[PDB]
Order: structure tokens, then C-alpha cells, then sequence
RNA sequence: AAUAACUUUUCGAAUCGCAUGGCCUUGUGCUGGCGAUGGUUCAUUCAAAUUUCUGCCCUAUCAACUUUCGAUGGUAGGAUAGUGGCCUACCAUGGUUUCAACGGGUAACGGGGAAUAAGGGUUCGAUUCCGGAGAGGGAGCCUGAGAAACGGCUACCACAUCCAAGG
RNA sequence: AACUGCGAAUGGCUCAUUAAAUCAGUUAUCGUUUAUUUGAUAGUUCCUUUACUACAUGGUAUAACUGUGGUAAUUCUAGAGCUA
């Protein structure tokens, strides 16, 4: 209708934000940015609903206008900024650094990291073009453009990028035997190995993923994010290491650890 | 009225808002209710916050009586308890003054009236007064 | 009708009321912008030439230049056109407007004095109304005093005195387009940022050519 | 990316705030920080417009519809942000249909869903979410990135207000 | 106050039209536009290249305001001065 929309309603927000049904008619409506709004996290959701550092939306802005929150090494001041996958939100007042990375239930995890590993991130390359004046570039999964990459970088590789400079450090190719991170679908937040990749000319190549517990599942190619070699990731990992216990074990782990 | 016990649960320090925030759990086994003002007195003693760096707002007496639970804030350096508190919660404690203004009906009716003129308005008042005078 | 005679050289304004049909009839069949000699208007008006500038009819509708056939006509009026102020941008409106030729239906009419004759009018010629503001932009103050390109116009600004009841304080415009060391720092920094950026891309391109030359060893 | 050119010659910072620092050849000298606004192209995001496949209730008391004032296709053009009979010129005679076209009706917005609950089904869904349409009816447009916008503009009709009767 | 910039195309209401239409799931854009957000991105601007043209920085033209008015009437406005 006549132009882009500015509102977003509760019961239309992404379910991995875990906003409650009642107590509000609307939802934060992420701004335009590096990450698609279905798979991003607004800063208000991360500092009020996850960290509980705020009780209202009014004092999220009170926090943000003091230039406390840095996303990817730069101070960001809008309330509904689209933070997403491997974003490196750091609160210097608390000296807490975070990396946004997925739960095994598909949610975003409160994953706290150190001062080192808060100075880089990984971005899956979307396309490798040759821009004008003959200068090649890559773009990453968060819309970052890096000029003059290494000529052995092709699509679906991951790339380790510095946050102070924006340059490209060493990278990881895409072949069998590499650790992955699944970023969309039924198996969101699961960690495994490339072992078989099915080419399909005409659309949607599929990858067979094998985790450490000898299970196997299949996702599309565009839900797969390589994060290093087997047993040697390039980032820290959340609780559980993306393992997808069935509901029988999760009943067992809960009741055993409830007490002792 | 034998005793009241202040139990502060779920204490989270908030450096980037310059405050400490927690769940107040008061156990008043014979009192009727516990009346937030002397909670602000008693919470000041256990945190050294001179009754102006503290705020309690959300209390609910449990069914059957004898227990009430609410939220509580304790600030650093009272000058920062006016920087970050909402104005409505300062005027409960007397730190801020209740600002006086007309109702929304008059505040909107005035804007629509003032939207009709263009400019200062005192160029037209000069030329309409002389027609009213003569 | 009624007259609004303005004398622009002195900047004075005064309204006259004439009821004589024979003096009014000279104004008839005349378009706006046509000069009218005033010797037929009055004994005091010898030597004067008046240029018709505008006015309103008996219902308040103003005349408009170029709108010949002097009867009320509705036009679609746009921005940068008189008798209309657009309420929102892009809006244009159809409004009534009155023709340029003077007729007997005008409630008022506005005139300017082009050339002064021999005679004197007490309400319009002797009294002076001064210019409201002085120049604010730097060259507008330079050529107002006939200053050269080096005369440091900062101290030649028109400066009005204001007293509350007992304290004469003076206020002046902030001179725009004024050459300041801050403006010279800004020009230097943007100019330097262009050279420094250009050298860094020439270094990154040269380094990349070294990498490709290394890969041609295989 | 390269060559030869072309252009009512697009862009290539005459903008703003806090700071005020370093060098000697002592000049309002030469340099110099943080960040606001802008700007060409590319990418990204928020979109939008088209678009493929399959799927809709009652009716034969509707069996033949569509071409000539575009219906189906071809070539070229115009126009559009762009594809395309979208429009035009020329040319061909196509296209749909008893596996129900075309016409008619609907007290028909579509869907997620609701009611009833052996299974299978029957009935409902204006209406808390998604998509569409509309702002008394129908056209036409300005501005803009985005509207055929109506708490924008250009005249009507179920209309209808004000008066000094001129608007 | 007013000029400039942005927004007013979101929201909210309703279900009249609409029966391969809308819509649902599923595709394509190697068939396009895209303010804003985010990341990149601009040593070439001049004249057959010596008497050259401001770059320590070019020009008017208006609002607001002053002043004189019209109309029974409205977010009606005219003429004259000034200045970003």
C-alpha cells in the first residue's frame, strides 16, 4: 500500500524474540541495516528482554544515547538497530562483550566472550564480483564489502574480518570435513560437518551434515555457515555446542541436574 | 506490627544506568500493608543511599496477607537518580515538582486555533483592532 | 474608490480618498504597469506621474498582471505566483482573481510615484521611514560602504542600540560568508583527506599486483 | 575493461559544531583532531511491480464464446522503471470449450482459522494476524524515493453549509 | 516567528466491488525501480596549457519583520521598504 511500512505488530514479530502475547500491541520493527529483519535482533530486545538491563523502552534509549553500546566496534544509537548473526555487541561500562550466535532451539543466545574474540568476526561470502576500475570485491552475509580479496575466495566460504580495520585475515574454504553452523530452518543452531554436498543445477544445492554424535540431517546450501575445521572452530561456542538432544534426554538432564 | 523484614532478591548491578535493581520481598506477618516510604527509609540504611537514591514502585500483597512483593531501585549519587528516573516517580517522592498544564482538550484546541494564523499574529491584531475601534 | 499611494524613494505610505468621478475616470481603461500623469487627478498632483501597481475590488479580490478582460475570473494558481500561498508543497488551487484593467468596481487601488514634480505633500514626501536592517552577508556590507577586498568588514557592521530601561547594549548581525581561520581549517582538512585517501588506494592496488605476480610463479 | 565520438553537459563539499594542538624561515605563516550534514557509483537492507505451477461456491431454467473499435501470434516502432498487444503500423488466422468454455447468480473479500467432535464428513469465517480493495460515484493529476493519495488538488450526483445575495 | 530539511504513502476503519480475479503454498527477475539503514567509493573540473580568472571563499531574491489597505465572510491576501 503506497509505500514502505513502519509498524510491526505482536503476533507478527519473529518467534525467536520471545515477546509475550499480551502487554503490547506492537513489536520493535527492526530498522534497515546489515541483517534481514526476520533473522535479526533489535537492540531493545537484547538489552531489555535478554539482559534485563532495562525495564521500559524509554530507558533503553536512555542507555543508548549515552554512547555505551557498540555493535561491530562502532557506537550505534538507534533503539531498533538490526543486530544479527556474529554481531559483537560490547558494553564497555560493564566490560561485557557478547557475540550473537544461535541456540540449539533456534533462539539467540546470551553468549558472553572475552576482550580478544571481541575484535573479529566471521562472514559468509554471498558473491564475489569484479567492481569498476577492475577492482574485485567480496560481500559478506551482513552486507560488508571488502575490496581486494585473496583470489582463492569463492562463494560460500567464510572470511575472518578484523573489526578495527575491516580487512580480511585468513579464511576457510568450502569442502568436506569442515565444521558448520546452521543458520535457518528446522535445524537452526546445529553444528556438524560438510560430509556430502549435493549439486543441483537449476536450484537449491543441498548439504548433508554430520554432527559429533553421529547423527545426520540435510539443509539447503544457503542455511550453512562454515566456522572452521572439525574440532577446531574459529569462534567460541554456546552451551551444548549445538547438539540437539531429543526431548527424552532434555527431560533427563533437567531432572538429574534439578538437585545436585 | 511486631516486625517487618526486607529481603532483596535477584540483585542485578547496572553500571551503565548507574543503579542497582532488585526484587523487594517484604514479610509483614501482622501489619496491614507496609507503606513504601519507610521501605525507602529502611532500604537506605542497608545500601547507604540517603532515601533519594532509592525507589520502590510495584508492590502487590499476596493473597491471605502477611507478605508483599515489589520491585526496587537503588541509585548511585542522587544527582543520577534524577537523571534517570521518570518524572512521575520523582514527584511521588517530592524530588521533582508537578508541572502544571491544561488538559489535552485545551492543549489541542489551542494548537488548532493557533494553526489558522500565519506569522507573529500581531500584524493582524493591529489592523483588526482599528476596525473594531472604528 | 480609495487610493494607496506609496513613494518608494523615501519609503513612505499614505492612503487618499477621492470621490470625484472626473478625476477617477482618468484611471479607467488602464492596465497595471501603465503610468498615469497626475495633473488631471488634483491641483496638488501636478508634476507627478503615477504607475498603477494593484488593488482590490469591492469584494476583496486583488487584481493580477496579465489577466486582461477586467472581470472576475478563476485561475488555477501554483507556487511562485501571486494571490496564492500554497498550503502544502505541490498543491495548486483554483481561486477567483480580478483583471488587470482598472474599472469602476474597485474598492481600492495602489499607486507608486515614479517622478516627483514641483509640488509638496506633507504626509508622504517630507517624512522619512528608515531602512529596517543593514546588510548581513560579508560582501553585501562591503559594497554597501564601497569597501575594497581587504578592508576587514568586521568593524563596519550596522549596530543597533537596545536599552531595557537603563542599559544601552548593542546587537549586530553574524556576518555570513566571512573568511575565518575555522573555514580555512575545514578547507585544508577536506583537501588533505582527498590526497591521503587517493594514496592509500594506490598502495592497496600496488600491493594486490604484487600478490598476483607471485601467483604467476606457478 | 579498450577504441572513436556524443551530451539543454550529471557528479567531482564556496556547508555546520565542539576542540584547539605541533614546526621555524615569528606570518592572523604552514600543518593538525574528533563528527554533523551532503554527494556519484556499486553492494546491502526496507520494499515495490511484474511473474511460474496447482487449487474456488450454485447454475445447461447459460453450448458455443473471442476476431470487425486487439481477439491468438509474428516483424518493427512508441511508451514504461522494466517484460509484454501495453499501444501503433504491417502481416497471418488464430485462441478457449462437455475434462463445462462463455454467460448468469451469490444476502462471495481470500487465507490462517471457528462450530460440531468414532472414522469419513457438514456448516461458518464482516471481524484481534497476513494479503487485497475503498474512502458519497467516476475520472484526471501535482509533489515525491514511494500516491492515480482523498484528515492533497481539478467538477458533478444520493448531496449539503454560510451569509450583507457579491461570493 | 518564518525560510530550509524530513514526515504527512505509516497507522486506524470498513468489506462495497471482486468467482482464475483476490488469495494460499511454490517459483522467477539472465525482465526492473528503490528515499532511508549499513559497507565501500571520487589528485584528472582551466586554456593551441606566458599577460589568467576571487579561492583568505563569487551573485541577487524573498520570507519572517516594518508600514498602507480591501472583503459580511476562510489556514483570503495586494501594493511599498529591509535582510539570511
Amino acid at each position: 500500500a503506497r509505500g514502505p511500512k513502519k509498524h510491526l505488530k505482536r503476533l507478527a514479530a519473529p518467534h525467536h524474540w520471545l515477546l509475550d502475547k499480551l502487554s503490547g500491541c506492537y513489536a520493535p520493527r527492526p530498522s534497515a541495516g546489515p541483517h534481514k529483519l526476520r533473522e535479526s535482533l533489535p537492540l531493545i530486545v537484547f538489552l531489555r528482554n535478554r539482559l534485563k538491563y532495562a525495564l521500559n523502552g524509554r530507558e533503553v534509549k536512555a542507555i543508548l544515547m549515552q554512547r555505551h553500546v557498540k555493535v561491530d566496534g562502532k557506537v550505534r544509537t538507534d533503539t531498533t538497530y538490526p543486530a544479527g548473526f556474529m554481531d559483537v555487541i560490547t558494553l564497555d561500562a560493564t566490560n561485557e562483550n557478547f557475540r550473537l550466535v544461535y541456540d540449539v532451539k533456534g533462539r539467540f543466545a546470551v553468549h558472553r566472550i572475552t576482550d580478544e574474540e571481541a575484535s573479529y568476526k566471521l562472514g559468509k561470502v554471498k558473491k564475489v564480483q569484479l567492481g569498476k576500475k577492475g577492482v574485485p570485491y567480496v560481500v559478506t552475509h551482513d552486507g560488508r564489502t571488502i575490496r581486494y580479496p585473496d583470489p582463492n575466495i569463492k562463494v560460500n566460504d567464510t572470511v575472518k574480518i578484523d573489526l578495527a580495520s575491516g580487512k580480511i585475515t585468513d579464511f576457510i574454504k568450502f569442502d568436506a570435513g569442515k565444521l558448520v553452523y546452521v543458520t535457518g530452518g528446522r535445524n537452526l543452531g546445529r553444528i556438524g560437518t560438510i560430509v556430502h554436498k549435493e549439486r543441483h543445477d537449476g536450484g537449491f544445492d543441498l548439504v548433508h551434515i554430520k554432527d559429533s554424535l553421529d547423527n545426520t540431517f540435510v539443509t539447503r546450501l544457503n542455511n550453512v555457515f562454515v566456522i572452521g575445521e572439525q574440532g577446531k572452530p574459529y569462534i567460541s561456542l554456546p552451551k551444548g555446542k549445538g547438539i540437539k538432544l531429543s526431548i527424552a534426554e532434555e527431560r533427563d538432564r533437567r531432572r538429574a541436574q534439578q538437585g545436585l | 506490627s511486631d516486625a517487618v523484614t526486607i529481603r532483596t532478591r535477584k540483585v542485578i548491578s547496572n553500571p551503565l544506568l548507574a543503579r542497582k535493581q532488585f526484587v523487594v520481598d517484604v514479610l509483614h506477618p501482622n501489619r496491614a500493608n507496609v507503606s513504601k516510604d519507610e521501605l525507602r527509609e529502611k532500604l537506605a540504611e542497608v545500601y547507604k543511599a540517603e532515601k533519594d537514591a532509592v525507589s520502590v514502585f510495584g508492590f502487590r500483597t499476596q493473597f491471605g496477607g502477611g507478605k508483599s512483593v515489589g520491585f526496587g531501585l537503588v541509585y548511585n549519587s542522587v544527582a543520577e537518580a534524577k537523571k534517570f528516573e521518570p518524572t512521575y516517580r520523582l514527584v511521588r517522592y517530592g524530588l521533582a515538582e508537578k508541572v502544571e498544564k491544561a488538559s489535552r482538550q485545551q492543549r489541542k484546541q489551542k494548537k488548532n486555533r493557533d494553526k489558522k494564523i500565519f506569522g507573529t499574529g500581531k500584524r493582524l491584531a493591529k489592523k483588526v483592532a482599528r476596525r473594531n475601534a472604528d | 474608490m480609495k487610493l494607496n499611494i506609496s513613494y518608494p524613494v523615501n519609503g513612505s505610505q499614505k492612503t487618499f480618498e477621492i470621490d470625484d468621478e472626473h478625476r477617477i475616470r482618468v484611471f479607467f481603461d488602464k492596465r497595471i504597469g501603465q503610468e498615469v500623469d497626475g495633473e488631471a487627478v488634483g491641483d496638488e498632483f501636478k508634476g507627478y506621474v503615477f504607475k498603477i501597481s494593484g488593488g482590490n475590488d469591492k469584494q476583496g479580490f486583488p487584481m493580477k498582471q496579465g489577466v486582461l478582460l477586467p472581470t472576475r475570473i478563476k485561475l488555477l494558481l501554483t507556487k511562485n505566483v501571486s494571490c496564492y500561498r500554497p498550503r502544502r508543497d505541490g498543491e495548486r488551487k483554483r481561486k477567483s482573481v480580478r483583471g488587470a484593467i482598472v474599472g469602476p468596481d474597485l474598492a481600492v487601488l495602489a499607486l507608486v510615484i515614479v517622478k516627483k514634480g514641483e509640488q509638496e505633500l506633507e504626509g508622504l514626501t517630507d517624512t522619512t521611514v528608515p531602512k529596517r536592517l543593514g546588510p548581513k552577508r560579508a560582501n553585501n556590507i562591503r559594497k554597501f560602504f564601497g569597501l575594497s577586498k581587504e578592508d576587514d568588514v568586521r568593524d563596519f557592521v550596522i549596530r543597533r542600540e537596545v536599552t531595557k530601561g537603563e542599559k544601552t547594549y548593542t546587537k549586530a548581525p553574524k556576518i555570513q560568508r566571512l573568511v575565518t581561520p575555522q573555514r580555512l581549517q575545514r578547507k585544508r582538512h577536506q583537501r588533505a583527506l582527498k590526497v591521503r585517501n587517493a594514496q592509500a588506494q594506490r598502495e592497496a592496488a600496488a600491493e594486490y599486483a604484487q600478490l598476483l605476480a607471485k601467483r604467476l610463479s606457478e
